[PDB]
RNA sequence: GGAUUUUUGGAGCAUCGACCUGGUAUUGCAGUACCUCCAGGAACGGUGC
């Protein structure tokens, strides 16, 4: 419940700069973001676990309008 | 190797076999007759040093009793026969 | 469960004591016997013990075989065509069943070849001239349950019924 | 190749050179045309020899078999290995 | 090198064995020595003539040559070389 | 040079093999090596004046066959 | 039972679904003449099994008649459907669902990906009614009867050109006499050359063939089918001419024509029919004969080398690293572990926090090795 | 689901017995205490049993079997490979319109 | 891979196993050819000449 789905981000962002671009909205205690080993590049998307449910989903409501490398990124509840 | 190979063809030029030469030379037909009395006349396309030959064209003709036997034969166009059931190879038929 | 050719399949043929080919089929408590043709003609005895069959009947084309055993049945009635499907029948082991009536052994005098017989445990056989009617209806049959025939025997199933 | 050993250890069927076959679980072959067969079972056809009498085929189980090449005709398969 | 079921007949000396000649004839006696060639040397061998007349025959020694057939005993059906 | 080599180049032809003892077994052959072992898939025999019977693998030996018949689609200038 | 409204309906669909499977596959196109072949097969295989659906439908008819007036009745009604409501009131304890109703006949109907055969038509096979040299409908084979054309003429003078010419007659001069053993090679040459031309188009009619070829050899054929300008009129059995029409009727129920000779209509009618036949399948199938006349030329103008082408168409990473080791963890749902590291590493992830937080457990350092959940719930109410 | 396909197919063999578009076996039936939840159009099966209404309709036609007798689809491989190729042709039509329409909306 | 044991050729009579009737002694622990003897009938079958 406390867990957010963040979709259409670039290969080129990195888990610190999308630590430090969800900081904005609320403190996040995890940031899970799943990528290949054999190839060294994610896959788009990450999972970002705040401390409450109430949190996570006003951090997910206030990224509808987000734009990553002329990319929008959106963000669903897990 | 060479050497064999000169041998067998001496072999099968001036020995006995050299009457089956006469078919790879000419084409001419053969009379060869077998352990089930079927006279099998026909051209032999290709021999070997244990006497099995590769007919085409084969007419094998036998004796059948069903009283008096007639003579039942059959038209093959391509047939293979092995060395131990040849009992006697006549180079030139009579008809 | 009924009986497919997947459970014939999976059963162990092998060598029996009577230098015959034999298949298990023991525990299996199959009400029809049925798609028996998957043996291609390749064994000589069939074993049907602990059996819910209540008729001997659905039995294919057999020549191969020469001895049935449908022994610890409940088999109630006997099919007429079984002379058609196996021409060379010896034995029949169909002891523990449910006949009751002697007319049940009608179409077991089909089988010209049969010389064997196990009738007994039955209820067909506390009736009163049971041996005698057998012997007058099959007289190919020489051992039945476990006894020769006798000429004795022969001329009273001659004599009787007539 | 190897097409004589694909057939091994199944319930072959191999044709005698005086028409009697004998049908077994041919386990162990060799160069020479020679077939180990256990529980092998040989059959014989016998002549009516009548008129109206049929043909029947004596057969006989013998156990473990060390058939020969030079009687040997045909082996044919019949059964898969129990 | 030796073949599988001569190597079957080889080790099949010793017990009770029953070869078949070529004119019929079947004799059951025990194989002392064996060869490659399938030569059968048996001692209290029955010949038949293929005719049922089994007479009592002792120290008897078939060819491989008229050897049609050898029935071995169901002892040797678990020797490793048949696997 | 040996005929046998002529026949172990054959694979997936309908020949028919007429051995010694009155038998003719009709098939297709799917191998053959020195000993002129012919081994076959799906084949038809045909006994001396008896019913032909079909059968899904046979093999036959080569001191037990006595000729045999190979279709006239087939080159005999290729296979030597 | 509903043989009038179910059955028939039933029938209707099955009709229209097999109509749709043909347009499917005529609208499909083809790449290769063997798999066009097997679905035009398939295609007349689903026309007989559609006809015989329309047979079976058709003859569904004479208690209709009878039922009509019951059924179209207004007085009638909601009685009977009352009383089959009733009827279908039973148990509904069956919790299955059975939605093959029309999917099944559209799948039977249909093919796969790694086979294009229907579901009906699974056991056929191109290769068990034509051989390989004919290549399914590709050439026509015709060594076995220049073989036996050869064993009955007894002379190795006639090649299979001279054949290929001799068979390409139809109204000329034969190359044997009528009366003698030729007729029986040429009655299994046209028994040939039918089942040639039925599997060379399964998809038209052969019934409407066989009975349009037996009308014109009926009704023309036996009437002086080849008009002249004894060459006014010539009969095919009897092998004479005539002067004219009246004379040729007049000797058409004459005694020797009858039954008085050895080729008459009465035993020589069988013949005449097959070499009828024969010349219907020759002048039907004449390309088919040139296609194969020239593939033969083909392979015997060929070479060797050509003829033959043309014929032939680890355990210690897991021991070192303490892998395979069985390992319970009782806190996520007792899920198994089969590493000491690997454990230690999935005890800080995400499906460990999932299941400590079911139980109210905040995710901390404390409870890093911790299995139990009473032990967890101990060393939580303990802070 | 068995049950309710025979009941809808029950409906659907009154219903195309009747001689009024109201006045059928199935109006009066739900005045008499029978629960049918297929005769409201607002239902997603009521559009499988306005569909097997249309059979059942279908099937009482003179040509469908009651009163004659099909020759053409019975009797005629060449008519019905005519049909199969015009339903063909009808199909790759539609297929071309479809094209059309989506290069125009395009 | 062609020269004596295995893959390129020797190409009405004799005997045994049964079928049916009576007397007769053995009541016994083994993985086996076989298995007490006599008398009478047979219109049972295989093998070679």
């Amino acid at each position: 419940d406390a867990t957010v789905y963040v979709g259409g981000l670039d290969e080129k962002v990195s888990e610190p700069l999308l630590w430090e671009l969800f900081l904005q909205a609320g403190p996040v205690v995890n940031t899970h973001m799943p990528k290949d080993r054999v190839t060294g590049q994610h896959q788009g998307y990450g999972f970002v676990e705040f401390l409450s449910e109430e949190d996570a989903d006003y951090a997910i409501k206030i990224m509808n309008m987000i734009k990553l490398y002329g990319k929008p990124i959106r963000v669903n509840k897990a | 190797p060479e050497e064999l190979q000169k041998r067998e063809e001496e072999e099968f030029n001036t020995g006995p076999l050299s009457v089956l030469t006469q078919s790879v030379k000419n084409n001419t037909q053969v009379l060869i007759n077998c352990r089930n009395n079927k006279k099998l006349l026909g051209r032999v396309k290709a021999f070997d040093r244990h006497c099995n030959m590769v007919l085409e064209n084969v007419k094998e003709m036998w004796t059948e009793v069903p009283s008096k036997p007639v003579n039942k034969d059959r038209y093959i166009s391509k047939m293979f026969l092995r060395g131990d059931s040849v009992i006697v190879v006549l180079r030139n038929p009579l008809i | 469960v009924k009986l497919t050719a997947e459970l014939i399949e999976q059963a162990a043929q092998y060598t029996n004591a009577v230098r015959d080919r034999e298949l298990d089929l023991r525990g299996y408590k199959i009400p029809v016997i049925e798609n028996l043709g998957a043996t291609l003609d390749q064994f000589d005895a069939i074993d049907f013990s602990d059996n819910e069959i209540r008729k001997l009947d659905g039995f294919p084309l057999l020549r191969r075989l020469k001895t049935l055993l449908v022994n610890n049945n409940r088999i109630c009635r006997i099919g007429e065509g079984l002379d058609q499907a196996l021409p060379c029948l010896t034995e029949l082991i169909l002891t523990n069943n449910s006949l009751v009536e002697l007319g049940d052994l009608d179409p077991l005098a089909s089988l010209k070849s049969l010389t064997y017989l196990s009738i007994l445990r039955n209820p067909v056989t506390n009736k009163k001239h049971y041996r005698l009617y057998v012997i007058y209806k099959v007289p190919q049959v020489r051992v039945l349950d476990f006894q020769k025939v006798k000429l004795k025997e022969r001329q009273e199933a001659e004599k009787m019924f007539k | 190749s190897s097409k004589m050993l694909q057939h091994i250890d199944y319930r072959m069927r191999c044709i005698l050179q005086d028409g009697r076959i004998f049908i077994g679980t041919f386990k162990a072959f060799d160069k020479h045309m020679n077939l180990i067969l256990c529980d092998c079972d040989e059959f014989r056809k016998i002549k009516p020899k009548n008129s109206k009498q049929a043909e029947r085929e004596e057969k006989r189980v013998l156990g473990l078999v060390l058939l020969r090449g030079e009687n040997l005709v045909s082996m044919t398969v019949e059964g898969p290995p129990p | 090198s030796i073949g599988v079921p001569i190597k079957v007949l080889h080790e099949a000396e010793g017990h009770i064995v029953t070869c078949e000649t070529n004119t019929g004839e079947v004799y059951r006696g025990k194989l002392i020595e064996a060869e490659d060639n399938m030569n059968c040397q048996m001692s209290n061998i029955t010949v038949t003539y293929r005719d049922g007349r089994v007479a009592q025959l002792e120290q008897v020694y078939i060819r491989g040559s008229k050897i049609r057939f050898l029935i071995l005993p169901d002892m040797l059906k678990n020797a490793p070389m048949l696997k | 040079m040996k005929l046998v080599r002529f026949l172990m180049k054959l694979s997936h032809e309908t020949v028919t093999i007429e051995l010694k003892n009155g038998t003719q077994v009709h098939g297709t052959i799917t191998g053959v090596d020195v000993s002129m072992n012919t081994h076959l898939k799906a084949v038809k025999m045909t006994l001396k004046n008896r019913e032909p019977v079909q059968l899904e693998t046979l093999s036959i030996r080569g001191n037990n066959i006595r000729y045999f018949i190979l279709p006239d689609s087939l080159p005999l200038d290729t296979l030597l | 039972m509903e043989t009038i409204l179910e059955q028939q309906r039933r029938y209707h669909e099955e009709k229209e679904r097999l109509m749709d499977v043909m347009a499917k596959e005529m609208l499909t196109k083809k790449s290769t003449l063997r798999d066009q072949i097997n679905s035009d097969h398939r295609t007349r295989a689903m026309q007989d099994r559609y006809m015989e659906v329309s047979g079976n439908l058709r003859d569904l008819y004479d208690d209709k008649d009878g039922l009509r007036k019951e059924e179209l009745n207004a007085i009638s009604g909601p009685n009977e459907f009352a009383e089959f409501y009733n009827r279908l009131k039973q148990i509904k304890e069956f919790h299955r669902k059975h939605p093959n109703e029309i999917c099944v006949p559209m799948s039977v109907e249909f093919e796969e990906l790694l086979k294009a055969r229907e579901n009906p038509s699974e056991e056929a096979q191109n290769l068990v009614e034509f051989t390989d040299e004919e290549g399914y409908g590709r050439y026509l084979d015709l060594h076995d009867c220049y073989l036996k054309y050869i064993n009955l003429k007894a002379s190795e003078k006639l090649d299979y050109i001279t054949y290929l010419s001799i068979f390409d007659q139809l109204f000329d001069i034969p190359k044997e006499r009528k009366n003698a053993e030729y007729k029986r090679y040429l009655e299994m040459l046209l028994e040939y050359l039918q089942d040639y031309t039925d599997r060379v188009k399964p998809l038209q009619d052969q019934n409407e063939l066989f009975g349009k070829i037996q009308a014109e050899f009926e009704k023309k054929w036996e009437n002086g089918t080849f008009p002249g300008w004894e060459e006014r009129a010539q009969r095919l059995f009897s092998t004479k001419g005539k002067s004219l029409e009246s004379l040729d009727t007049s000797l058409f129920a004459k005694n020797p024509k009858s039954k008085g000779t050895k080729r008459d209509t009465e035993r020589n009618k069988d013949i005449a029919f097959l070499e009828a036949q024969i010349y219907e399948y020759v002048e039907i199938l004449g390309e088919q004969r040139h296609l194969t006349h020239e593939n033969v030329q083909r392979k015997q103008a060929r070479t060797g080398e050509e003829r033959e082408e043309e014929e032939e168409e680890p355990y210690w990473l897991y021991k070192l690293h303490g892998l395979n080791i069985n390992y319970n963890c009782e806190i996520c749902g007792n899920y198994t572990y089969r590493g000491p590291k690997a454990f230690q590493r999935h005890f800080a992830e995400w499906r460990h926090a999932h299941g400590m937080r079911c139980l109210g457990i905040p995710n901390t350092a404390h409870f890093a090795n911790v299995t139990q959940i009473e032990d967890a719930v101990s060393l939580w109410a303990k802070l | 689901s068995a049950f309710d396909l025979d009941v809808v197919k029950l409906t659907a063999q009154f219903v195309a017995r009747n001689g009024r578009q109201f006045l059928t076996q199935l109006m009066q039936k739900e005045q008499r205490n029978y629960q049918f939840d297929f005769l409201r159009p607002q239902h997603s099966l009521f559009n499988y049993f306005t569909k097997l209404v249309e059979q059942y309709t279908k099937i009482l036609i003179p040509p469908k079997g009651l009163f004659s007798k099909l020759k053409k689809e019975a009797e005629n491989p060449r008519e019905v490979l005519d049909q199969v190729c015009y339903r063909v042709e009808w199909a790759k039509f539609q297929e071309r319109e479809r094209k059309k329409e989506e290069e125009e909306k395009e």
